[PDB]
RNA sequence: UAUAUACAUAAAGACCAGGC
């Protein structure tokens, strides 16, 4: 009787915002990102894309509660690089190795087939 | 008025308020409600 | 349509005051106790809002110069106490205006024709102004929807 | 500071199977990559189910379970359909859904079995699986009984409900043969190998790698039969891509809001 | 009661292999090699002919409600 | 036009079964 509707993990209802964020006092230069109605899915690929970006010195997601779907993704950068720019580098760059692989993987296909 | 099912010959009678439960051409007593007419729709989940 | 004040006691009938000013003998089983409405409002000749329980003076009417504390009121009617009154224990009645300060939808089956739920076939348990309570015939629940989301099936 | 580049190796390709090798990734990008293989591959699934008669020996919503179990042919419309919230028209239109039917009814003494064969849809492109090896079995049937249902079929995902799922298990390997020492063997020599090992059959491990990092992601897609394997594949990568091209817009909404 | 659709587990259809197992058994097959037959590699799929009991044929031995 | 349909009833006790 209280079981949550299936779709409300996914959809988002009136006012609220995908994303939302809010500087980070504890820190010079540090972000951190809220990201409504997704998982360790979408979460999980971008922290492991700012690691790899040398200017920054902490990236790391959490799931606050299972059963509550968000996302809160702390970002700390060097000096005079910004903490919303590490984080959209980030989404770019997966994009241009997702739009590559998909290339690659339609490639294999047809060179699978009959070759 | 209403009609019911009987639970031995399964023959459909019309039988109304106000009167004593017996299927024709059985004598058996216990009737059933057939089942409504209304619209049911439901999730496959 | 008729309501009135008792104001005598008898051993098989009371006397009432009735809500047009004439008293009738009636037994004791041939009326029925209302429901008092203690929060009643209503216009008196200045368009001030009454109450139960406030003091009024009679402006116009048969009773005009008296002065009274409001017991009840019914649609157009005030009963009203003075204890001065010797007359059917202290009880008359007069016009408000005489006076100054001294669903549909439930039950059917509707389908929710937008948003999250859409496609669901429900019985409303509650309507509203606005958000009707849809119960849901595919899962046990009821959810509150918008009644410009639901459809009237049949 | 940028993306790497990964390479596909397709070993094995059936009509239930896909085998393909991603190397130079991630861990955590060759992981979202399967995730995303069972809950956001779209597929269409019987949703709508409305029972006219049923006296069948299962009840109403047990039959209409095992309806949303039946996979369905979606290997190409689920691209034009479009969800049924998003979707403008009131209840069910040719476009967000397909209508399906049923009726059956035993007349012969013989015990009836209604098959997914039995399902009979509005459009020729989406049926029930099977029919594209015996047939699903809704429920069986006595001599008098009927069973008339209609039911109309959606688009969605896993996310949602299991029955969205476009694959059966999707199997992931990497660094077969120890390596790396993610896991660590009490008695490394008790333990099969693993299909893919390097390794000869005299020694247990690999020897400890220490700048390493996992590469080599093995993949084993097997589809359910609503989506042929290969495109199983497809669109996972162009539905984690759209993921992720709506967070680079609604963020740059926000950046420059915000600002 | 009768065979699920969609073993639990994994999510392959083992919905329409029942009557193809029964088959099989009455071939003087053994439930290793009946289970081989029907392609079943993983033992989650193996588990749900194995264990599986059919009421649906004790069910429809009573009359229905209706002739 | 005004005004109105406002909530109460299903007793209690006995034994029996189970839960932590
Ligand atoms: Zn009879
Ligand atoms: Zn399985």
């Amino acid at each position: 009787m209280n079981a949550p509707p299936a779709f409300e993990s996914f959809l988002l209802f009136e006012g609220e915002k995908k994303i939302t964020i809010n500087k980070d006092t504890k820190v010079p230069n540090a972000c951190l990102f809220t990201i409504n109605k997704e998982d360790h899915t979408l979460g999980n690929i971008i922290k492991s894309q700012l690691l790899k970006d040398p200017q920054v010195l902490f990236a790391g997601y959490k799931v606050p509660h299972p059963l509550e779907h968000k996302i809160i993704i702390r970002v700390q950068t060097t000096p005079d690089y910004s903490p919303q720019e590490a984080f959209t580098n980030a989404i770019t760059d997966l994009i241009s190795e997702l739009s590559l692989l998909e290339e690659r993987f339609r490639v294999a296909i047809k060179d699978k087939q009959e070759g | 008025p209403m009609i019911y099912i009987c639970g031995e010959c399964h023959t459909e009678n019309e039988i109304k308020s106000r009167d004593p439960i017996r299927c024709r051409e059985c004598g058996y007593r216990i009737m059933y409600k057939k089942r409504t007419k209304r619209l049911v729709v439901f999730d496959a989940r | 349509q008729t309501v009135g004040v008792i104001v005598r006691l008898e051993r098989e009938t009371f006397q009432v005051l009735n809500m047009y000013g004439k008293v009738v003998t009636v037994r004791h089983q041939a009326v029925t106790r209302k429901k008092d409405n203690r929060f009643a409002v209503a216009l008196d000749s200045e368009q001030n809002n009454i109450h139960v329980k406030d003091i009024v003076k009679v402006i116009d009417g048969p009773h005009s110069g008296r002065e009274g504390e409001i017991r009840h009121l019914f649609r157009s009617f005030a009963f009203l106490h003075c204890k001065k009154l010797v007359e059917n224990g202290g009880m008359f009645v007069c016009k408000t205006r005489h006076l100054v300060l001294a669903n549909e939808l439930i039950g059917q089956t509707v389908r929710i024709s937008q948003g999250p739920y859409k496609g669901y076939i429900g019985v409303v348990k509650d309507a509203t102004e606005s958000t009707a309570r849809v119960e849901l015939h595919s899962t046990c629940q009821t959810i509150s929807v918008d009644r410009q989301r639901l459809t009237t099936v049949g | 500071p940028y993306a790497n580049q990964p390479t596909v190796r397709i070993t094995e390709l059936t009509d239930e199977n896909v085998k393909f090798i991603i190397e130079n990734t991630d861990l955590a990008v060759a992981n979202s990559i399967r995730r995303v293989f069972i809950a956001e591959v779209p597929i269409i699934a019987i949703d709508w189910v409305q029972i006219d008669a049923n006296s069948s020996v299962l009840h109403d919503e047990f039959i209409a379970h095992r309806l949303g179990l039946i996979p369905l042919t979606s290997d190409d419309i689920v691209d034009k359909l479009q969800y049924s919230r998003d979707c403008t028209c009131e209840e069910f239109c040719p476009e967000c859904s397909v209508e399906f039917t049923l009726d059956v009814r035993c007349n012969e003494d013989q015990t009836r079995h209604v098959t997914s064969r039995d399902l009979i849809s509005n459009s020729p492109r989406v049926i029930p699986v099977t029919s594209r090896q015996d047939d699903i079995l809704i429920v069986k049937l006595r001599k008098g009984q009927e069973l008339r249902l209609r039911a109309y079929a959606k688009k969605g995902f896993g996310k949602e409900h299991a029955k969205w799922n476009p694959t059966a298990g999707v199997a992931f390997e990497y660094d077969p043969d120890n390596a790396l020492r993610h896991t660590v063997y009490p008695k490394p020599e008790e333990w099969p190998k693993s299909e893919y090992s390097e390794l000869d059959e005299d020694e247990s491990q690999a020897p400890y790698d220490p700048n390493g990092k996992p590469e080599r992601f093995y993949y084993n897609v097997e589809s359910c039969g609503s989506l042929r394997p290969e495109t199983i594949v497809l669109s996972a990568l162009s539905g984690l891509k759209k993921k992720l091209s709506d967070l680079q817009t609604q963020l740059s909404h926000e950046i420059q809001s915000d600002v | 009661m009768i065979i699920p659709v969609r073993c639990f587990t994994c999510g392959k259809i083992v919905g329409n292999k029942w009557e193809a197992y029964l088959g099989l058994l009455q071939a003087e097959y053994t439930e290793g090699d009946a289970l081989d037959a029907l392609g079943l590699k993983r033992y989650c799929c193996r588990r749900m002919l194995l264990a599986h009991v059919d009421l649906i044929e004790k069910l429809l031995n009573y009359a229905p409600l209706e002739k």
